[PDB]
RNA sequence: CGGUAAUUCCAGCUCCAGUAGCGUAUAUUAAAGUUGUUGCAGUUAAAAAGCUCGUAGUUGAACUUUGGGUCUGGUUGUCCGGUCGGUUUUUCAACCGGAUCUUUCCUUCUGGCUAACCUGUACUCCUUGUGGGUGCAGGCGAACCAGGACUUUUACUUUGAAAAAAUUAGAGUGUUCAAAGCAGGCGAAAGCUCGAAUAUAUUAGCAUGGAAUAAUGGAAUAGGACGUUUGGUUCUAUUUUGUUGGUUUCUAGGACCAUCGUAAUGAUUAAUAGGGACGGUCGGGGGCAUCAGUAUUCAAUUGUCAGAGGUGAAAUUCUUGGAUUUAUUGAAGACUAACUACUGCGAAAGCAUUUGCCAAGGACGUUUUCAUUAAUCAAGAACGAAAGUUAGGGGAUCGAAGAUGAUCAGAUACCGUCGUAGUCUUAACCAUAAACUAUGCCGACUAGGGAUCGGGUGGUGUUUUUCUUAUGACCCACUCGGCACCUUACGAGAAAUCAAAGUCUUUGGGUUCUGGGGGGAGUAUGGUCGCAAGGCUGAAACUUAAAGGAAUUG
RNA sequence: GGAUAGUGGCCUACCAUGGUUUCAACGGGUAACGGGGAAUAAGGGUUCGAUUCCGGAGAGGGAGCCUGAGAAACGGCUACCA
């Protein structure tokens, strides 16, 4: 979600170290390097034939995912590349012998290789400190479309 | 609204047994419902039952023995860590000696003794004693 | 109805008596009465319980006039038993 | 015990014992199921329809001669209407009584029973939204509902 | 019946909130979690007080019994309150005198009158460091003046 | 307890308890099921919001893989000790697995190792043999990897890995005993030698089995599933063409629209759940509109000449220039009797003359339709007696205030007489009542009696009688819905009593709320709401041994 | 980008309007250092844990820093307050 334009700061973002030769002439003229993640999981194409830069990705950045792979649905995305996974889970609490359903929302970083909507359930690896409070990215939206498609009603 | 089946049923039982009656209807009728008295039946606390197929939901005729006495169910499916068994059963059946408590599990739903020997717990229904 | 009933087989007076919903199965009491009015020779299947002016096929002769339970049948009229 | 009052009936339809059919009573599937579509373009609605199939001609139960119910028979011809049966039937009567308090500022057991009429169209909406059926984002109420009859 | 509380098997939030709001009509509990003890209460939520003797009072006891009960008010020390201590045993008070430093004691019951002395809270222990049981049975003598 | 024999004060002797300790004070845990998850109470003892709605919460009907065989591992009792008090099988057992076969896949393949013989290539080392194996082209893969492909996800539970030590429990051991400690033990007493465990800690994470329970999910525009599809479309792209830069192939892997087939192509019920449709009904339900009775009042005209009112026993008090009484009206704003009940409806509050209109509603019936929409609910709301309040209209009588006449030691109190505010209404508010069934709502199930009513069935029943009638109205039997009694309680209950206040120490169906000795106090404060009155919300300090409840006899 | 040993709203510029909340955010209180544990002791629990171990803080306050691998040290220093 913004998005789009590619380069449009004040600076002009490459992904570093890394090189598009203009002695050489390629079709593709920028080397689109791309991460292979690791613990199952595939990389999406939307990364390797898209366009945006991206430090903070997994696949088309210096990110490395690690440590605990959470999990949760998907509350709230109006931020700019992160979003807010609702993890919701039980506390037990001996002296009744029950359940409190808590809540905890994760903030988390977008890789723009996938479209996350609210609604939507999404594992997502803990990485390095990409902000404040974001300390996971998004590597899977599970509900890809979750009835987007398929509406509608009328035969 | 009409919520634990299984309960409002054993209700009925253990209305049924308290006044000597030979037999009980328990309208909703589940598979709980139906493994639970199997259990029963296989210690002996229950006569033949016979599940009639309403086109539909569920009903069941039971047949008492005057073996019932307390056809207990506890309410919400405490899960159970397989030592705590017995500190449900010391605090629902009278005695070490002679009684049961019918609890869903892995398993299926067996009894506390034949999940002791299985090693396998779960969540707890009822009981009997 | 007291201590030992068998409840499985009911006497047919008893099942009879008790709401149609309060036995061992619930079998509604209402029936497909085939009728025929006075006009054309054909018969319609007239539910009893119809909750409408029920007219024939085609004609407006006005069969059942929709009462709570089973209808009056409008006039002297004659049917067949479902 | 009904959902508003504190009027605990069992009025109901019993249903018997065969899903198959009562065979005698005759036509067709094809036959019924053209017989319904007629009567959902002449704007009929799957229970009036029903009932029209059940009292005249020889249906039991759409489900039993066709298979399939009656909505479903509907939606398969696309015939169902935008607002669900129920729902409409309800939004109806919410605007017969939202008019009638417009005219009768003083009239509070109205009012009374305008809120119900209200909360039980939520809870309706509230289900049908969570179905998938109505587009979620959208509330049926009271200013732009007297549009949505009509 | 259901029983009024509830019973589901993720309840639990909503029976540990009801106990935390019921206690507080408990009254062990409400003295405990708001410092009674500590902000009143004469003695600061302690054992003891040492205090000085303002005076020797005689209080006239409640009804049933009817005696003259032979107390001292006090200034507590560290707080600079004012309270009033009873004097057990056979006169006694005798021992106590006069602007004395007097060590208290709370009478037994919590706070609150011990039976009959109306508005008295306290015992006294030690009259300037000795123990009235001490000199009342005159095993151990006073220290002079 | 203590007023001259005080078994309680104070002393001697006895004596009790504990004993090198015991008392006292404050905490605190237990006792306290007096904080209650297990496990409390709420008709009256404290306690059910006046009522309904209602978001969060919490809870939520039933339904999908059951059963039978066939072998095969254990593990203790048995059958003798077959044995030098211990051990190894059988005659037997239950119990726990494992493999399978049953319309059945346990995740599937691209390949590595195919262990094995399903084999049969030479057929025989050889008791007359299907006892036995040197042995390799087709090839059973579970005997393991090592890489794809992609996993419905949880809770739940398993054993596992981890949860520092001391602590905690606990094994070993002569610190002399212990409390402890990690020591110790045995030789020729020239050297040797056991130990320093095990368990717990369950919250979270990690591991793996299990698939009941509970949720979650998948194909109903099938954009669905597969594949001998046959076209394609976008690829991607390594391997050889000497090696670089191409272009297109053959091809093997993506991905994406087509079309040809395959299969049983794909929706569980239709909850004595709920909603919604229809039907006839029912109602003192509500709003708005009219009609009455008839009533009281004043006034009119009318008539009749001493009192009429009042009295609680008794008085005061009023007119006579007929008040009152008698009769015709008029106005006004009231109410809306008798019927009227162990009757109706309404969420309650509340609602009875009439018709009319306005929408709503319960029950009912229903082979109607949706298919989990449902129950209860902190926030929030809607209504909400009377009184009160602003602001209007009216004011008959009663009638908070007041005057005033008696009585009594007195009495601004009854009674007496009058009588503003109101009462009544309309437009605003207020938001409480013994708003009380002092009994939260839903849910089920237990006992009969007879009735009682609002629905519905059957009676060649009786009578109506306009000839058969057919409605109506009963009788009688049973039934869904409503409102209450009788007896025993074997069930509850402290009991009164209660068929719910039962199905509760044999303690667990779901949910909301409230109470924790009495007072202080529904106060102080602070919110917050109100025109205000006041409401909602809500203290402690201090105080006190009882406050109650129910019943028993007096 | 700057800094840092290094990640980072750690800091700076420019941009966007997010973020948490009745599953109690925020605020207040704590006669609160956390945990191991302690007492109590059928089961469930309650209360306590300043205190022999493990973390964390502090060296009258609050700052700032030298040296040094390691200090925002205080049996180092600079200052201001007390
Ligand atoms: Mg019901
Ligand atoms: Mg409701
Ligand atoms: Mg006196
Ligand atoms: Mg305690
Ligand atoms: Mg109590
Ligand atoms: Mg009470
Ligand atoms: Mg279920
Ligand atoms: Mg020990
Ligand atoms: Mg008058
Ligand atoms: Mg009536
Ligand atoms: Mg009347
Ligand atoms: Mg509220
Ligand atoms: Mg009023
Ligand atoms: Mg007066
Ligand atoms: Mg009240
Ligand atoms: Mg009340
Ligand atoms: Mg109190
Ligand atoms: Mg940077
Ligand atoms: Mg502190
Ligand atoms: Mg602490
Ligand atoms: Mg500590
Ligand atoms: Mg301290
Ligand atoms: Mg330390
Ligand atoms: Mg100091
Ligand atoms: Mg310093
Ligand atoms: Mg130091
Ligand atoms: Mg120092
Ligand atoms: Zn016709």
């Amino acid at each position: 979600s913004t998005e789009l334009t590619v380069q449009s700061e004040r600076a002009f973002q490459k992904q570093p170290h890394i090189f598009t030769n203009p002695k050489a002439k390629a079709n593709r003229k920028t080397k689109r390097w791309y991460k292979n993640v690791g613990l199952g999981f595939k990389t999406p194409k939307t990364a390797i034939e898209g366009s945006y830069i991206d430090k903070k990705c997994p696949f088309t950045g210096l990110v490395s995912i690690r440590g605990k792979i959470l999990t949760g649905t998907v509350v709230s995305t109006r931020m700019h590349r992160t979003i807010v996974i609702r993890r919701d889970y039980l506390h037990y609490v001996p002296k009744y012998n029950r359940y409190e359903k808590r809540h905890k929302n994760v903030p988390a970083h977008v890789s723009p290789a996938f479209r996350v909507q609210v609604g939507d359930i999404v594992t997502v690896g803990q990485c390095r400190p990409i902000s404040k409070t974001v300390r996971f990215n998004v590597l899977k939206v599970a509900s890809a479309t979750g009835k987007a498609n398929k509406q509608f009603a009328k035969f | 609204t009409r919520t634990s089946v299984l309960a409002d049923a054993l209700n009925a039982i253990n209305n049924a047994e308290k006044t000597g009656k030979r037999q009980v209807l328990i309208r909703p009728s589940s598979k709980v419902i139906i493994k639970f008295l199997q259990v029963m039946q296989k210690h002996g606390y229950i006569g033949e039952f016979e599940y009639i197929d309403d086109h539909r939901s569920g009903k069941i005729v039971v047949q008492l023995n005057g073996r019932l006495n307390k056809c207990g169910v506890i309410s919400p499916r405490f899960n159970v860590k397989i030592a705590d068994v017995e500190k449900w059963t010391a605090n629902l059946l009278p005695a070490r000696q002679f009684g049961y408590v019918i609890l869903t599990t892995s398993a299926g739903i067996m009894d506390h003794e034949e999940a002791h020997r299985k090693h396998v717990s779960g969540k707890i229904l009822g009981f009997v004693y | 109805m007291v201590l030992v009933q068998d409840l499985l087989h009911p006497t047919a007076a008893s099942e009879a008596r008790k709401h149609k919903l309060k036995t061992l199965v619930q079998s509604p009491r209402s029936h497909f009465l085939d009728v025929k009015c006075p006009g054309c020779l054909n018969i319609t299947t007239v539910f009893s319980h119809a909750q409408t002016a029920v007219t024939c096929e085609s004609c407006s002769t006005v069969l059942c006039t929709p009462t709570g339970g089973k209808a009056k049948l409008s006039e002297g009229t004659s049917f067949r038993r479902k | 015990g009904r959902m508003h009052s504190k009027g605990k009936g069992m009025s109901s339809s019993a249903i018997p014992y065969s899903r198959n059919a009562p065979a005698w009573f005759k036509g067709s599937s094809d036959g019924v199921v053209e017989q319904i579509i007629k009567y959902a373009r002449k704007g009929l609605t799957p229970s009036q329809i029903g009932v029209l199939l059940r009292d005249a001609h020889g249906v039991t139960q759409a489900k039993v001669i066709t298979g399939n119910k009656i909505l479903r028979i509907l939606k398969s011809n696309g015939l169902a209407p935008e607002i669900p049966e129920d729902l409409y039937f309800l939004i109806k009567k919410a605007v017969s009584v939202r008019k009638h308090l417009e005219r009768n500022r003083k009239d509070k057991d109205a009012k009374f029973r305008l809120i119900l009429i209200e909360s039980r169209i939520h809870r309706l909406a509230r289900y049908y939204r969570t179905v998938s059926v109505l587009p979620p984002n959208w509330k049926y109420e009271s200013a732009t509902a007297s549009a949505l009859v009509n | 019946m259901g029983k009024g509380k509830p019973r589901g098997l993720n309840s639990a939030r909503k029976l540990r909130v009801h106990r935390r709001n019921n206690r507080w009509a408990e009254t062990t509990y409400k003295k405990r979690l708001l410092g009674t003890a500590f902000k009143s209460s004469p003695f600061g939520g302690s054992s003891h007080a040492k205090g000085i003797v303002l005076e020797k009072i005689g209080i006239e006891s409640k009804q049933p019994n009817s005696a003259i009960r032979k107390c001292v008010r006090v200034q507590l020390i560290k707080n600079g309150k004012k309270v009033t201590a009873f004097v057990p045993n056979d006169g006694c008070l005798n021992f106590v005198d006069e602007n004395d430093e007097v060590l208290l004691a709370g009478f037994g019951r919590k706070g609150k009158a011990k039976g009959d002395i109306p508005g008295v809270r306290f015992k006294v222990v030690k009259v300037s460091g000795v123990s009235l049981l001490a000199l009342w049975k005159e095993k151990k003598e006073k220290p002079r003046s």
